[PDB]
RNA sequence: CAAAUGAGAACUUUGAAGACUGAAGUGGGGAAAGGUUCCACGUCAACAGCAGUUGGACGUGGGUUAGUCGAUCCUAAGAGAUGGGGAAGCUCCGUUUCAAAGGCCUGAUUUUAUGCAGGCCACCAUCGAAAGGGAAUCCGGUUAAGAUUCCGGAACCUGGAUAUGGAUUCUUCACGGUAACGUAACUGAAUGUGGAGACGUCGGCGCGAGCCCUGGGAGGAGUUAUCUUUUCUUCUUAACAGCUUAUCACCCCGGAAUUGGUUUAUCCGGAGAUGGGGUCUUAUGGCUGGAAGAGGCCAGCACCUUUGCUGGCUCCGGUGCGCUUGUGACGGCCCGUGAAAAUCCACAGGAAGGAAUAGUUUUCAUGCCAGGUCGUACUGAUAACCGCAGCAGGUCUCCAAGGUGAACAGCCUCUAGUUGAUAGAAUAAUGUAGAUAAGGGAAGUCGGCAAAAUAGAUCCGUAACUUCGGGAUAAGGAUUGGCUCUAAGGGUCGGGUACGAUCAACUUAGAACUGGUACGGACAAGGGGAAUCUGACUGUCUAAUUAAAACAUAGCAUUGCGAUGGUCAGAAAGUGAUGUUGACGCAAUG
RNA sequence: GGUGAACUAUGCCUGAAUAGGGUGAAGCCAGAGGAAACUCUGGUGGAGGCUCGUAGCGGUUCUGACGUGCAAAUCGAUCGU
């Protein structure tokens, strides 16, 4: 059960329209991903890897796309990019921005 | 593990009626819901199933007898009378 | 009711086959007297008591 | 709507293959798995239905016939008996003791169970409730309650 | 509905005389997560009764595809 | 959030209870779950040899 | 939650018309008429339910194999074991014993 | 509130709000009844006690698809011919009675189908249930309206002729299991017998199903000034077929007092317990087929031929005095013991028949054909029924979410459904309905009428009297919130001859702290006591002025009657009720 | 001379419906006492034309509303079960 996990997400929509960027993005998902629920427990269980265009996660505890659609629409909606981004999955821990 | 002092099964009436038709009925009550044995098969498991019916539920007989007991005082004694009267072509 | 008898449904039948106003061109026949049907029949006002 | 239990009795037919089923009150003591022998040589037991003549004086018959072959009209509630009080060879006869206390002669071929009714001592039980009396005339017809003429 | 779990009984009722309807289904079914295999039902059709058989072998599947008699109506989705 | 307050323990005082002590616990139920809690412990240590069917029985009796 | 209706047209909970609930492919719930549960067949002579006989309702019989209503011994299907066995019992023991009360009654034609 | 539609909008539609029914619904179906009110399109003279563009209105049309759902078949209380008997007679009794009341196999089997010796009887009409008994169907889709009926798949039952697959010509009508019994089959007439059909009610316990709760995950939606990996929602699996799966019951084997096993409930065992081994009923569950291709949830392409295509996911669990329903094994009750028949099978039996490609098995499997007739829309009620009506009345029943709480109480909410009832203006007196009140406290009044008053739960405490059962929640008093803690109470294993991590649920009890001493904070929810009259009690009646002390009642007592009888009915009758009866009974009274 | 038991009264036949509490009868278990007879205590159990109280079924009081009514008998509260 405790098989690593890798979950995707494409930011490339709001990156080419230039509104929206991942090198805060991922600052905040490290930032406010919490692991038992307390402080100090990002200990390189759950990693957020950014190249740019595609960020990822990569978990060996607990986490869930339910858990990254929740933080994301709280980046999502605390720098006002609601209502113009949706978080939506292509595949199984495929998610992607859309813009539309 | 004494619950009343005199009523016992006829309790389930509480005050109504009269203590002497209580009484009374407690006397049968008591006989008619009774265990007997069974001549049959000599355990005691004859039931009332309703009055007259008695079923013993080891040996699945079932034997005709009083409304409230297995055998009436009566029904004894015809018993050996009956016994008495046939014995006279014995001798 | 919905589970009716052959001879109740077709007393259904013949009630709603009469239950029409009359035909417009037999008012312009001579000598007719017949204005309107005075044998129109409502389902909430005459019951057909069958 | 009967005190008295009622037994159920199969006899062989003598001139056919085929078993017969009588309706017989049962009289105290019987019990099924049980012989019973109907006929003159039948043994005076509990349950055998000797006619009234070839028992002897004493015996406690019930559901005794008034008339030989009507099949039983005496002593058929629960608890009741006939009892023989003698014979009357001369004009074949045999003299009885009613439940109600009355004397009658009949024919001595009028057959009996041998016995007293079973279920006997069923009125010694106060009712208690006009309820238990609602349920006994249920099954019997309809006489209950009674409203008085006054 | 009816199974069958020999392959003769199969050939057996291929060649009825009453069956003359067939249809292939391929599922992807997992056992276990290393072997992630493809189950086939060979869905044979009677008059009283539609047979089923179950193999969970891919590569039986093909041998046993090849050797339905060529009149056979068959029906692969 | 209530439910998680109730197991903690809190809003159970005796200004809330509206049931008798029957009605919100059957004391049947209470003892139901006893004689089976000690029945199928003597029936345990039986099996295991713990106590022999003569203790056993005086044991079954006694709960 | 999702509620359910009787699908006969009759709306009175009757011993013919029982209904479970139960779940359909399509996802939602439905009413689903249950008929009368078989009783077991029983034994002719004390009543008790006969072994190797199924149960199923009176038509059901017809249609069914003669093994199913059946079992392999005497009075198969009609009495149970225990009371076929006592009759064999009873059936030797008593033409036994006639036996021997016909030679007690012959004394007397050679005594006479 | 706005828009749209309309000369015309308080009332019609659409959106936005605000509310209510709050799952013994204002929801989703039916029974009776109605009869077309269903649905669509136009449409507003009249009707909808204001209005009207709306309608159960008006006009014109469309619509109800069955071997499996019902009727039909069966019998129930009971109706009712014939035979016969009354009756002037319309008719009455009578329902098996004083009646000459009956099929299927190679009989025959070529003027032949009854020209003519082939058996069993002991049948006695028929009608009477759309909730009783019954042969057999499910899922998905589909319509303006029908669907368990149409369509697509997948089954079953009944009737109907042969036919192939496994068995006889070297034992004719099977083998196996010590046995319970098993299997793919494995002849069986008359006659007889048995079972199923086929049954009350209540209580607790167990087990299922569905619903409720909940963890992970995979999706979608909500909230995000701040804040639980958050709130809501989808994640489903029919009939039928196969395998498997049970409490109870039964069989084989050591033969039991130190009596043992055992339920919540105390029953069982030398008539053989405990123990060890052992079958079947899709009881019920699981797996597979049905069947993922269905259906449901997401993402993406179609861009005015009344139409789809693509990609995924649909997976794992956990929990319980939960709710409801079913089942099971039990236990309680009765002076009450809780239909019938049709129908189906089984058994007993031993009539008949069977050897050159045959004879039987058509209760094994597979195969072929048919399943008519009548009903099927809709309402089922503050507008489809009945009450003169679109009447606050009346009218049978199934399903039943969350919270609070003992609770299908009250209150609030989800799904679903409604938002209907003439309206607009500051609302005088008098009202109707709901309330509050200084001090007094029944002085009011016929009368405490009306109202008020500690009402839940826990603890304490509880008198006279009593038929010993009660009285009793007697009386009377204290506590109750929030928070932070503490204690007690359970389930699941590997035994070299006392040991632990796991895991799990709400009931109790206690402590500290805290606050305008508040706390069953709304809701919900006994006033009590001392006595008299009266009826014992529970129950019943004057529908529409009397609910009572009246009537019933159990108990008590009295009366008649042993059948060619008592009581009662009938014009009569070869006529009836009691009576399927028999004095522990029936009938008549108090 | 006819017609009505669709209301209602009563019998019968066949169906259906009725939360949650209180009290705590018999039967049963375990202890305690006793020389015996038997008595006591704690449990268990779940009886009753018992009881509080929904649905239901009724209809007590306000002599409330209304009394050319919603209604030729209803409405509300209070009540019986």
């Amino acid at each position: 059960q405790k098989i690593a996990k890798t979950f995707t997400v494409d930011v490339s929509s709001p990156t080419e329209n230039g509104v929206f960027d991942p090198a805060s993005y991922a600052k905040y998902l490290i930032d406010h991903i919490k692991v038992e629920g307390a402080v100090g427990n990002l200990g390189n269980a759950v990693t957020v890897t950014e190249d740019g265009t595609v960020v990822t996660v990569v978990s060996t505890a607990k986490f869930s796309g339910k858990y990254l659609k929740y933080l994301t629409k709280k980046y999502l909606k605390k720098n006002q990019l609601r209502d113009w981004i949706r978080f939506v999955s292509t595949k199984t821990n495929e998610y992607r921005l859309a813009f539309y | 593990a004494k619950r009343t002092k005199k009523v016992g099964i006829t309790g389930k009436y509480g005050v109504r009626y009269g203590s002497s038709l209580r009484r009374q009925v407690k006397k049968l009550e008591i006989q008619q819901h009774a265990r007997y044995d069974c001549s049959f098969c000599g355990k005691k498991t004859v039931k009332r199933g309703a009055a007259g019916i008695w079923t013993c539920s080891c040996c699945k007989k079932t034997v005709a007898g009083g409304a409230y007991t297995v055998s009436t005082a009566a029904a004894a004694t015809v018993r050996s009378t009956i016994r008495r009267l046939r014995e006279m072509v014995e001798a | 009711a919905a589970q009716k008898s052959f001879r109740i449904k077709q007393k259904m039948a013949k009630a709603k086959k009469q239950n029409r106003p009359l035909p417009q061109w037999i008012r312009l026949r001579t000598n007719n007297t017949i204005r309107y049907n005075a044998k129109r029949r409502n389902w909430r006002r005459t019951k057909m008591n069958i | 709507g009967r005190g008295a239990p009622l037994a159920k009795v199969v006899f062989r037919d003598p001139y056919k293959y085929r078993l017969r089923e009588e309706i017989f009150i049962a009289n105290e003591g019987v019990h099924t798995g049980q012989f019973i022998y109907a006929g003159k040589k039948a043994s005076l037991n509990v349950g055998n239905v000797l006619p009234l003549g070839s028992v002897p004086e004493g015996t406690i018959v019930s559901n005794v016939e008034e008339k030989p072959g009507d099949r039983g009209a005496l002593a058929r509630a629960s608890g009741n008996y006939v009892i023989i009080i003698g014979h009357n060879p001369d004009e074949n006869k045999t003299r009885v003791r009613l439940p109600s206390g009355a004397k009658k002669v009949i024919s001595s071929d009028a057959r009996g169970v041998i016995g007293v009714i079973a279920g006997g001592g069923r009125v010694d039980k106060p009712l208690l409730k006009a309820g238990r009396a609602f349920h006994k005339y249920r099954l019997k017809r309809n006489s209950w309650p009674k409203t008085r003429g006054v | 509905a009816r199974e069958i779990t020999d392959i003769k009984q199969f050939l057996e009722l291929t060649r009825r005389a009453d069956v003359k309807t067939a249809t292939v289904k391929i599922n992807k079914k997992l056992n276990k997560a290393g072997k992630p295999f493809r189950q086939t039902k060979f869905k044979v059709r009677g008059s009283s009764s539609l047979y089923t058989l179950v193999i969970n072998d891919a590569g039986k599947a093909k041998k046993l595809i090849q050797s339905l008699p060529p009149t056979l109506k068959v029906n692969r989705l | 959030a209530h439910a998680q307050s109730k197991r903690e323990g809190r809003h159970s005082g005796y200004g809330k209870r509206k049931g008798t002590r029957e009605a919100r616990l059957p004391s049947q139920v209470v003892w139901i779950r006893r004689l089976r809690v000690l029945r199928r412990l003597l029936a345990k240590y039986r099996d295991a040899g713990k106590i022999d069917k003569h203790l056993y029985h005086v044991l079954y009796k006694e709960s | 939650a999702q509620r359910v209706t009787f699908r006969r047209r009759n709306p009175y909970n009757t011993r013919s018309n029982k209904i479970k609930v139960v779940k359909t492919p399509g996802g939602i719930l439905r009413a689903q008429h249950v008929k009368k549960l078989a009783t077991r067949p029983k034994c002719g002579d004390c009543g008790s339910a006969l072994q190797g006989i199924s149960t199923l309702r009176p038509r059901q019989y017809a249609t069914v194999s003669k093994t199913h209503k059946t079992v392999s011994r005497a009075y198969g299907g009609s009495r149970c074991a225990n009371c076929v066995k006592e009759r064999i019992i009873r059936a030797f023991l008593i033409e036994e014993q006639k036996i021997v009360k016909k030679v007690v009654k012959e004394q007397t034609e050679a005594a006479k």
